Order: structure tokens, then sequence, then C-alpha cells
């Protein structure tokens, strides 16, 4: 089965400039399992990102979380880039702090 | 309340790139606690929760040996299925398995299960009676016949009623501070404009544990579960969860809609508005 | 404690 991934980007705590927080990129409902996930700060790859919570649902689609500690500022931007066979090109989803 | 111990296993072939990738991830309830990944340079079963520091070196050695054995059996399974389905060796294929047991508040077994899938489709599964298997196609029927002659269900039933339940009880005891805790949700509502004098109201629930939660939107005492949009409950990176649910309403009438949050950590459900 | 021996398909 070929299922396109849903990509969700969100912080642990409501964002407040200057205060430590956690940024998450949850990639879900995909198949096959092969996939590439990267988190970016101002367009540059964030090193030491942690991958966790890998699982699958009743219909067998895959789920996995990418997360990292961060201290937001008014103008730093963050995003999650994902590459999967179901898509022609990599998909980049930005963190929307006003969602 | 009830608790569960689950193991998610995945084997993925990759022709022309070496051996299949093999992974095992274990969970107590909705908390990841152990993991094995064949693609690390020194594949070993590793702790994923702080309380697992309470197990000795022998525990890790034994789990690691089991994982390496499992890795080899699934490697063989991938070849066998190419035969059952008359497929070529040039493409990538996936085998997935979910195994687990669940106990009640008193620690006694409520149910057990083990289900397999090939390329994202049901293959074979253990029936509720823990005595027979049910096959999704003719290939799985061959497997069913093999397992009946080998007594596979009896061996798995013994694991469920003994080992699985006993260790789940131990994990709940050792990690009580983490697993039996309750973190109350903190909520808020965001507002967004849209085309045609309408507005999007989004209700957020943050920092809670366990994961089970209910979020609803009401209008004059009636739930709008229909025209409501939402995301599946998701992990937030520190052992807690979050979720949001939204509804579209007429501009200037936002005050007539209320979000309701029900959770184990809320003696009285939360009611809030924009 | 993980399952110990997954029977071959
Ligand atoms: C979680 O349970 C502990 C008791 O169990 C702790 O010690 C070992 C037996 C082992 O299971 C270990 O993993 C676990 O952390 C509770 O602590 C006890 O609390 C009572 C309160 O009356 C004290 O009298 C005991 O001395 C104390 N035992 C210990 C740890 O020395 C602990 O309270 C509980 N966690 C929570 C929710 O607070
Ligand atoms: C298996 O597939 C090949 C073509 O890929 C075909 O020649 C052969 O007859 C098939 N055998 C079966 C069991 O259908």
């Amino acid at each position: 089965i070929q299922k396109t991934p849903q990509i969700q980007v969100y912080s642990r705590h409501p964002p407040e400039n200057g205060k430590p927080n956690i940024l998450n990129c949850y990639v879900t409902q995909f198949h096959p399992p092969h996939i590439e996930i990267q988190m970016l700060k101002n367009g540059k790859k964030i090193p030491k990102v942690e991958m966790s919570d890998m699982s699958f649902s009743k219909d067998w689609s895959f789920y996995i979380l990418a997360h990292t500690e961060f201290t937001p500022t008014e103008t730093d931007t963050y995003a999650c880039r994902v590459k999967h066979d179901s898509m022609a090109e990599p998909k980049t989803v930005y963190w929307d702090r006003d969602m | 309340g009830p608790h569960s111990l689950r193991y998610f296993v995945t084997a993925v072939s990759r022709p022309g790139l070496g051996e299949p990738r093999y992974m095992e991830v274990g969970y107590v309830d909705d908390t990841e606690f152990v993991r094995f990944d064949s693609d690390a340079e020194n594949p070993r079963y590793e702790p994923r929760a702080r309380w697992m520091e309470q197990e000795g070196p022998e525990y890790w050695e034994r789990e690691t040996q089991k994982a390496k054995g499992n890795e080899q059996s699934f490697r063989v399974d991938l070849r066998t299925l190419l035969g059952y389905y008359n497929q070529s060796k040039g493409g990538s294929h996936t085998i997935q398995v979910i195994s687990g047991c669940e106990v009640g508040s008193d620690g006694r077994l409520l149910r057990g299960y083990q289900q397999y899938a090939y390329d994202g489709c049901d293959y074979i599964a253990l029936n509720e009676d823990l005595k027979t298997w049910t096959a999704a196609d003719m290939a799985a029927l061959i497997t069913k016949h093999k397992w009946e002659q080998a007594g596979a269900a009896e061996y798995y039933r013994a694991y469920l009623e003994g080992t699985c339940v006993e260790w789940l009880r131990r994990y709940l005891k050792n990690g009580n501070a983490t697993l039996l805790r309750t973190d109350s949700p903190k909520a808020h509502v965001t507002h967004h404009s849209r085309p045609e004098d309408k507005v999007t109201l989004r209700c957020w629930a943050l920092g809670f544990y366990p994961a089970d939660i209910t979020l609803t939107w009401q209008l004059n005492g009636e739930e709008l579960i229909q025209d409501m949009e939402l995301v599946e409950t998701r992990p937030a990176g520190d052992g807690t969860f979050q979720k949001w649910a939204s509804v579209v309403v007429p501009l200037g009438k936002e005050q007539y809609y209320t979000c309701h949050v029900y959770h184990q950590g809320l003696p009285e459900p939360l009611t809030l508005r924009w | 404690f993980a399952p110990g021996n997954y029977p071959a398909l």
C-alpha cells in the first residue's frame, strides 16, 4: 500500500521568546516504512534531533516522532522536511506559532 | 485502571543494499520503554524510560540475544513470502507484527493478541480464544497449517498468561512514579479569520497523561462532532500528550460556542470559550 | 519482556 504521510509540527509549551521549550515533528499514516525526516532552524539542519515513539495503527500505517529542545526568539523560523516515495519531492512543513 | 505491554516489530527488505532493517519497539501503556534497531553500529536492546535503570545487566543481555534471533527468523520469512506470492527478489517488502497482553486494575489477564501483516495488509492473527489462528488469504493458510502442526498457539498462550503478565506487573511497580501518574490538561482557544464572514475556533489541550482524552465543541447544549475537525492525540517529546479540535462558526457569534475537555486528571471537565 | 521465538511463516 502507498499512503502519503501527514506531517504535524508543534511545541510542547505555548511559545514565549527566551524560554526553553521542545519542538516536535510527528509524521504519521504512511506506508512503506522507508522515510527521511529532518528538522531545520533558519534553513539549517538541527543536529542531535531525537527520534522516538515509532508505532503503527490498526490499518498498519506507520507513525514516528522527531523532537529537539529549543528556545524560540521572535524571528527564528523552524520547519520539518520529509522525503517519502509517495511524494514526487521532499515536503517542508513550517512551525506555525499562531495555530 | 487497565494497563498493557506491547511490542511492535518491523522487518524491511532492501535488495542491493544488504540485510533487511529490523526494529523492535516496546511500550507499557502509551509510554515507549525499550528499543532495538539493527541499524545502530552495536545493535543492543536499550532503555527508553528512566525507570528501566532498575533492571540489571543480565536483563539487557537476554533481550539483545532474543532480538538478534528474531531478526534472523524474519529475514527467512521475507524470502518465504516471495515464494508464497510468486514475487521477484528485486523489490522491497515489509512484515509487521504487534504482540501484547493487557491486565486489569488487579493485575489479572484481560486479553492477549498477536497479529501479522505483509506489505501493509492483514496476513494472520491469533483468535480471541488464544487457541487458533485466522488467515486472510491462501498464503496465510499455508502458515496456519504449519503452525497447527507445530503447536505455535500453545507456546504463545503460555507467554501471554505467564511471562507477559508477570513482567508487566513488575514494570508498573518499578516505574510507578511515571506510569501511574496523572498530569492534568491545560487548555486554551485560538481564533482565525477566513473567507465569507466565518471564523475558525481551535481548542487546544496540552501537557496531559495518560493519552486518552475527549475534546468536543457545543452549541446550545448540543455537540457538533460532525462539522468538527481534529488531529489524533500525539506525543509532545517529554512523556506527555496534546490534541486539538476545531469548528467553523459565523463571525460575531463566537461567544455561543464552548469547548469541553474530559480527562482522568480533570475532576470536573473544563469548559472554555474564545 | 519481549516474545522469544516467532515461528517461521
Ligand atoms: C512509588 O512507589 C514507591 C515504593 O516503591 C519504590 O521502591 C521499590 C520497592 C521499587 O518498587 C522502586 O522502583 C519504587 O520506586 C513509593 O515510595 C514509598 O512511599 C511510602 C509512602 O508511605 C514510604 O513509606 C516508603 O518508604 C517509600 N519507599 C521507598 C521508595 O523507599 C512512592 O511513593 C511511589 N511514588 C509516588 C507516586 O510517590
Ligand atoms: C510466477 O510468475 C511468473 C512470472 O513472473 C510466471 O511465469 C509463473 O508462471 C508464475 N507462477 C505462478 C504460481 O503463478
